[PDB]
């Protein structure tokens, strides 16, 4: 159609526009990536935002009369206009030449457009692996590992999160080369074996689309893309094409020593000792002995923090250095009563878990002190 | 800091 | 004393440590300005923070045994340690050589110090005017004008807020050379006439020390200083030595035309129109006619916003241009049902105020259209 | 923008 037109309640646009205006930024790569694609056809309004690496599509039912067509408009300006109109407003939109008109009451906005024919498409693929799971299960999987992803590393594949299907479980893995996080959850369906890397920005969007309601999450994985559906939202992302490290060989083998302690007391002791750790290197010393943990931190000013804790430990005495931020990131992600630490020696990785659950495991490599 | 891999 | 020592409950030390240490973050001018001066004498612990232009002193009663003395300790580190300890914790502090030791349970911190003799002091002075007023009255006075203060203007004196005492009232004035705000409140005491400029950072500290409780605020003003007492906290600031503009001569002399409208509807119309105004100049055009206001905005993309409102207006038709951010700031500060605008012509200032109260007035100079 | 003073 040439004369796109539609009328819809303000309320029906707000959630779609926030979700679709999300995968965007203040500086688009190309001017058209700062716009949303609007399509009207056969009782549906479609809204699409993209950055060429991922895309978000929302569909809105059109009950009132409308004319088919498509255009693109500045995303943030269109969103701000609709949000800024009063509660219960009705919004009438129509194309007039090269401008998109937005009308409500006696408020009139004329927006610039770019041709819909120039807008990118992240469609044109078929899913190989498909499944559904509760939103809470996806949120739990991402929250348990996201903090361990790399930050702008030269090894591009570490700037992402591995998503793995195996048997009846979905698993996530994140690592930055110093520490690793892994979490597996049952989803109730038998799955083929599949491993893909979702990029950093894709992981952020998958989380942002979770509303906490009872709408199930439907995931589709292709060879170079992943797609997630929740209600009338569809999120698509390109996959990172690389070989991710194997977590099963990164887990410490035959752990000689086992320490167990209250999660919160251990966290608060590390958080206090961190204050007097070196602001760049963040190194703390752990001294483990019979039912005792001693944590010490010093900094270039020669200030010192010392924490002594009662723990359950019966192995050989050992001293080991850690970046205190990597330990705190783990303890913050556990949210449990008791934690277990599995150690080998001072120059080898340590495995940290909830003392009650194996669903999540954390591996932190030490520092030399 | 030692490398994990 | 040579061997300062004290023991205090965390509960009693935490809010005082926040009051004084709050603005000791960032890069201190001198290394010792990053420290707090601690003084122990005759049942009282004094905690002082300064930046040379202002100072903050908190007094904490010492119930448990203590030894007199003084030292300086890094403010933020000392605060973080005390905040990080568990609720109900007892904190034992003592000098040992050139270090300050902080102990609680089996947590031990050794902090670096700088000599108390090197801690800077503000020059002594005497109050010329003194008065008390409720905290809510000070907060109202500051909130009603603070947004009109200049932002790093070459005219240093516009970067602060005028505080004026006259008759039974305390008044604040702020202006940046384009717009002005003034607010007067009754304080129930007959006072002499005094006019001082409090610097930007001093205004911020006066606001920060208001806890919303029932503790009254005692103010003292000297020739070159201002001091505010609330509970066991004392804030002192140097004054800005300059000649502030006179608000009485800036208020429009004979406003011909009077417009009245609902505050919120007018704010929401300006806010929507602002979306399609020039991001740098923020210019909107007002067209006032019989019971009607039309607001228009356009930008370099040639996008246009137009709002039509019903208002109460019976003067001659006129067009006037405004920076929409200056108008929105006034409307956001007027937290009222109806607003009144007093206009003269297109090249002269407008006065805006609550249609019910004259306690606050706002003056905005137009922009050429 | 015109000067207020």
């Amino acid at each position: 159609g040439s004369h796109m037109k539609f009328t819809v309640e303000r309320e029906h646009l707000l959630k779609p526009l926030q979700q679709v205006s999300g995968p965007l930024g203040g500086r688009p790569t190309l001017p058209i990536l700062g716009n949303l694609l609007l399509q009207v056809a056969d009782g549906t309004l479609s809204l699409t935002g993209t950055d060429l690496e991922m895309e978000m599509v929302a569909r809105v039912a059109l009950v009132q009369p409308h004319e088919p067509g498509a255009t693109t408009v500045p995303a943030r300006k269109f969103f701000d206009i609709c949000r800024g109109l009063p509660e219960g407003a009705e919004i009438a939109v129509q194309l007039e030449g090269e401008r998109m008109l937005v009308r409500s009451g006696r408020s009139r906005f004329s927006l610039s457009t770019l041709p819909a024919a120039d807008f990118p498409n992240l469609d044109d693929w078929q899913s190989e692996v498909e499944f559904t799971l509760p939103q809470a299960t996806m949120k739990r999987l991402i929250e348990a590992t996201q903090f361990s992803m790399a930050h702008q590393d030269v090894r591009y594949y570490l700037n992402g999160m591995l998503f793995e299907t195996e048997g009846e479980e979905l698993r996530t893995v994140a690592t930055d080369g110093h520490r690793l996080a892994v979490c597996s959850m049952p989803i109730g369906q038998s799955l083929p074996s599949h491993s893909v890397i979702v990029p950093r920005k894709g992981v952020i969007e998958l989380m942002r689309m979770l509303d906490g309601g009872d709408n199930p999450l439907r995931v589709q994985i292709g060879s170079n893309n992943i797609r997630a559906h929740v209600g009338d939202f569809i999120f698509t992302s390109k996959l990172v094409d690389g070989r991710f490290p194997d977590y099963r060989r990164v887990l410490p083998k035959n752990p000689d020593k086992h320490l167990e302690a209250g999660c919160d007391l251990l966290k608060q002791a590390f958080a206090r000792a961190a204050i007097l750790s070196n602001e760049k290197f963040r190194g703390v010393r752990l001294y483990v002995s019979e039912n005792q943990l001693k944590i010490t931190a010093n900094n270039p000013e020669q200030e010192e923090a010392e924490e002594i804790l009662d723990v359950t430990y019966s192995g050989a005495e050992m001293e080991i250095g850690f970046n205190v931020s990597y330990v705190l990131d783990v303890l913050n992600a556990l949210k449990c009563e008791n934690v277990r630490m599995m150690l080998t020696d001072s120059v080898s990785s340590v495995q940290i878990e909830d003392a009650a659950s194996q669903s999540a495991a954390y591996v932190v490599m030490p520092m030399r002190l | 800091q030692a490398d994990l891999f």
